[PDB]
């Protein structure tokens, strides 16, 4: 996979406690340009990458806002998060 | 002499629901060995090193789990106990606490992340126990590994018997067995850019001879390279490809 | 070539319809391009055959029907059925697996 | 609310003549910071964080050490008990437990060490519980400790006023004005390889003007550095050395 | 260059640590010099290679136990068990030896 496209990526730790799953990563490829496809080396600028995104499900817990006085409590509450795939190769927006 | 016995269990922890005083210690270590099964699939075993400087005095469940992440996505949970309430900091032999598992399902170029931590966890804002290691699998490139079906059916074991030779400065002819696992056979001849092409379409045959294709090229094309990718039905466009050689006849 | 990169990448890539009278969202689209191999990046219109497209997955919730197990006999009823769905979001260029 | 009062001890633990069935647990982490006292002192102020994860149920004493490794090579360190006992995790008011203390000598030219572990200690076959933490001190080349006595008599604040110039292509002539507080002087000088050397030989003068010195040189001169160190029989050979430059002085 | 004397001697040693749970003092920073020849005094960065370095020892008073000899029973106990241990302390370089 991300050892063989053209524009390869890395996934980065980004941990949280109050986050399901616990972990979560966000890709960012190192390429600023798309690598040749004759060498895997040499620095090819005639392409770009450019983030893909999707939008997850996640969990999180708040403490009752109900001043209960029992326990401190939890709430699945749910919104929503902004997560990367993947990068692409994309060919540029010239002028002129 | 306590034990751990496991079963699958994925979703939300019901401790969550309940702030605990005290909380356990973290853990020393953590690593993961695979190891391959008798026939023939791959299950994967976990080591971690519990703590040793007395952080033991209250401790239940370790709950380690991993997402999958591959082509696919995939991810789940396994929970269970240690059976005995502990009371030393070492074995009454000797040595630091140990115990293992079995049972996670493995498949192709597929790289796991696996993190543990005890249970409970600690309430809303404290330091983070997070402790996981980072894998690599290999792919269906190692010698050891051809017997996999999904594999072979890519023609892993599949000898193209390819040899391709030069008719003269214009034509060059390839020479190979066919194959009763695809139709569809194509030629690149790479040097330094693309110096000629053709597509070959045959079903099948019993004989499954020596095929023979003419195929034009431009310039000279001594010492290039041959390159074969065959066409079946599963493997689609991450089918398996082979060298090809250029010798003058 | 111009657009939302959906006619801009080396891995051009359309759409086609899935339709279904009880799916939340009823639109789903799938990836489905349209290259065996990826595009020059020097003409734009020649064909470039080292590289491959591949499709990538994702999980993405909807809803589903089938009537009230329950012989209740007000109605037909419905219920909020809750998997998944496995759909194509973009081909992407690809150096493949060659042995020798 | 427990405090924290320390009372200096070093030697042998009585603690660690029994064998204790639980230990204490690690530390989080431990800061210690320079500070400057109002008069003129360097002193230290160390600070840890202690463990939340129940092991604050049993822990007495807090041992905390301090090593330097210069010219001197010293240990004495301080054991600090905890006033009261813990009956939960953090304070009602909440927060990280954070501990200080002052009062360790600190001196110049010095690379410091500091250790951490909690008393009582583990038994016999157990886990190392230390965790490190580095520093260093300054010296008497920087404004705020130009007032340092030690490194004053040493003559950290003098003017040197040193101006060289070449007499002619065989002799060069510098100036600079002495002090009472040295009475015998080297001369040197440099500009790709020794290219000149002396010393000087005056004790003192009542009226304290400037000097002149007549100095040999083996070629040419300009562009060379004037090197010139005192003899002070307090700071012996650890003697600091002030730059210098040379100038050319014309003929007219 | 301005230093505790670590950062200008000609062989500059550093401080490596060592851990026991039964020794005193319970860290000994032992000097393991990287430099194997007397770096240049114009410089401070420069490699002369003109010195030969050597390390500088000697035995320290330093305190073990292990537990009682006899079997009292009531305790495991300890002795005060006094061996000399071997440090090394300083690093000079020094002028090689000539044979011919």
């Amino acid at each position: 996979l991300n050892s063989r496209a053209i524009s390869p990526w890395r996934y980065e730790l980004d941990r949280d406690l109050n986050r399901l799953p616990q972990d979560l990563y966000h890709a960012r490829c190192l390429c600023p340009h798309c690598v040749s496809l004759q060498t895997g080396s040499h620095m090819d600028p005639r392409g770009n990458s450019e983030l893909l995104y999707h939008n997850q499900t996640v969990f999180y817990r708040r403490p009752c806002h109900g001043e209960k006085g029992t326990h401190k409590g939890y709430c699945l509450e749910r919104r929503l998060y902004r997560v990367s795939l993947a990068c692409v190769c994309v060919r540029p927006r010239v002028m002129g | 002499e306590p034990t751990v016995q496991c079963g699958s269990e994925t979703g939300p922890s019901p401790e969550w629901m309940l702030q605990h005083d005290l909380i356990p210690g973290d853990l020393r270590d953590l690593r993961v060995e695979p190891v391959t099964t008798s026939v023939y699939s791959i299950l994967m075993n976990v080591s971690w090193v519990l703590r040793a400087d007395a952080s033991i005095r209250l401790l239940k469940a370790t709950k380690i789990c991993v997402t999958g992440k591959s082509n696919f996505q995939s991810y789940s949970c396994v929970r269970c106990n240690y059976t005995e309430a502990f009371q030393t900091q070492t074995r009454p032999s000797g040595g630091k606490w140990t115990f293992s598992y079995i049972g996670f399902p493995v498949e192709l170029n597929t790289v796991y992340f696996i993190g543990a931590h005890n249970i409970p966890n600690a309430n809303m804002n404290e330091d983070g126990p997070s402790m996981s290691v980072n894998f690599t699998s290999p792919g269906c490139l190692d010698h050891i590994m051809k017997y996999k079906k999904k594999c072979v059916k890519a023609g892993s074991l599949w000898d193209p018997n390819i040899t391709a030779c030069k008719k003269n400065e214009e034509t060059v002819e390839v020479n190979f067995t066919t194959t009763p696992l695809g139709n569809r056979y194509m030629a690149l001849i790479q040097h330094s850019t693309i110096i000629g092409f053709s597509q070959v379409f045959e079903p099948h045959q019993k004989k499954q001879t020596r095929a023979s294709v003419v195929i034009p090229v431009t310039g000279d094309s001594e010492g290039a390279t041959v390159q074969l990718t065959p066409y079946f039905p599963t493997c689609g466009s991450d089918c398996i490809r082979h060298k090809g050689t250029v010798v003058l006849c």
